[PDB]
RNA sequence: AGAGGUGAAAUUCUUGGAUUUAUUGAAGACUAACUACUGCGAAAGCAUUUGCCAAGGACGUUUUCAUUAAUCAAGAACGCCGACUAGGGAUCGGGUGGUGUUUUUUUAAUGACCCACUCGGCACCUUACGAGACUGGGGGGAGUAUGGUCGCAAGGCUGAAACUUAAAGGAAU
């Protein structure tokens, strides 16, 4: 039949910028667009649900957070920027399929835990089975019994990582990778375990907004702007 | 400097996909598949294809604004073969060669995680 | 403004927006890589976590009973050989000893690896020595001939025969 004629959509288009949490190093990521501001539809509603998955590389500046890209949801829009707030974290595939080698053991975690905010979180560990230098055996499995200790104990302090910080404390410690190095001493009485991760952490559900919140994430700000001239 | 777009190549085979959104992924900018630049149905994969697609793909990131994209390319994954078709590496090139600068190619196809298969 | 799909196509969906992208929900399965000539189970079989319920095996034992045992027709549950010698490397479970490194400390006990020995397994590579005596069936392999028996098969332009017969077609041209 008869299908449509074309006018242009990016003329009804408006550029936002998304400034990151303080949680991080230089938090300008980049742009979106979104509709124009009509009403019936306003664009800083239009906002607000979106998330944007960065690299955590291109968040910290270095390189060894080359995987581990992480996700920031849009809560408060405020004068064409969109103040962000963390959303989840992820690894690429090619990080744990790098990871993955036969003769070993792959013991992996997960815990559901709500924190000191009301925000509940699943979050996810994984861990390989090291062999020891001067081990001569080609194997290096755990025993089934060292991996449900293993998975306990991986459980209980993560856990106690959680419940003992907020959202953005929880996300200053695992920019710098140390929950692996506290799962790494607490479980070398087990077994050696290579290159232990989190791998994961997923929200679940986010307890209210708290505007003053999410600006003391950020820093402050108000607006008097510029008046009509006539 | 730079405005970055994402890319989300999704190289089948039978067909190819040149889908530029925006960093959130929700906008998008210039969706051209392979098979609607040169059709003869069985060419829609190829590389000529695909670079027809990701030509004028660049051309109206180019027009937008986007100086560069992050590149997420895809196969069909699934229960099924998990391998980027002739056309992922033809996009990719041609987004390189038509003025766009490249960031941060990744592979993010559907691995099915224990699937439906029997 | 096409998407599937194919060697190409097509049935199919699609401007009442398909395919692609993002967020979220629901459903039914399934347990990827780790995954092995590894493990467990009487066999068929068994791979996410945690807990409960009973079970089982090997090992350890200066515990206990005291021949309680082995094989299978019937019946029940589930569904190059043997009576035979030594080895060798690797691996799984247990145990003993050694004495180094990872571990570590006055919260409980508890590892991992290396080495030797030993018991029991799934296999593998070899050795030495022994009579080891869902039922119904014609008779080797490769061919050859056929004055036998049972079949199937040729002719010859169709129309078109009682009719030297139309139209049209075929063939060669």
């Amino acid at each position: 039949g008869q299908k449509k004629r074309v006018v242009d959509p990016f003329t009804r288009k408006e550029w936002f910028d998304i400034k990151a949490p303080s949680t991080f190093e230089n938090r300008n990521v980049g742009k979106t667009l979104v509709n124009k501001s009509t009403g019936l539809k306003s664009a800083s509603d239009a906002l607000k649900g979106r998330v944007v998955e960065v690299c955590l590389a291109d968040l910290q500046g270095s390189e060894d957070h080359s995987f581990r890209k992480i996700k920031l949801r849009v809560d408060e829009v405020q004068g064409k920027n969109l103040l962000t707030n963390f959303h989840g974290m992820d690894f690429t595939t090619d990080k744990l399929r790098s990871m993955v080698r036969k003769w070993q053991t792959l013991i992996e975690a997960n815990v559901t835990v709500k924190t000191s905010d009301d925000y509940v979180l699943r979050i996810f560990a994984i861990a390989f089975t090291r062999k020891q230098a001067n081990q001569v055996k080609r194997h290096s499995y755990a025993q089934s019994s060292h991996i449900r200790a293993i998975r306990k104990v991986i459980s209980e302090i993560l856990t106690k990582e959680v419940q003992g910080s907020t959202l953005a404390q929880l996300t200053s410690k695992l920019i710098p990778e140390v929950i692996n190095k506290e799962i790494e001493n607490a479980t070398k009485d087990i077994f050696p375990l290579q290159n232990i991760h989190v791998r994961k952490v997923k929200l679940l559900k986010q307890p209210k907004f708290d505007v003053g919140a999410l600006m003391a994430l950020h820093g402050e700000g108000s607006g008097e702007e510029k008046g009509k001239k006539v | 400097s730079q405005v970055f777009g994402v890319a989300r190549i999704y190289a089948s085979f039978n067909d190819t996909f040149v889908h530029v959104t925006d960093l959130s992924g929700k906008e998008t900018i210039a969706r051209v598949t392979g098979g609607m630049k040169v059709k003869a149905d069985r060419d829609e994969s190829s590389p000529y294809a695909a670079m027809l697609a990701a030509q004028d793909v660049a051309a109206k990131c180019k027009e937008v604004g986007i100086t560069a994209v992050h590149v997420k390319i895809r196969a069909t994954g699934g229960t099924r073969t998990k391998t980027p078709g002739p056309g992922g590496q033809a996009a990719l090139r041609a987004l390189a060669r038509s003025g766009l600068r490249i960031g941060r190619i990744e592979d993010v196809t559907p691995v099915p995680s224990d699937s439906t298969r029997k």
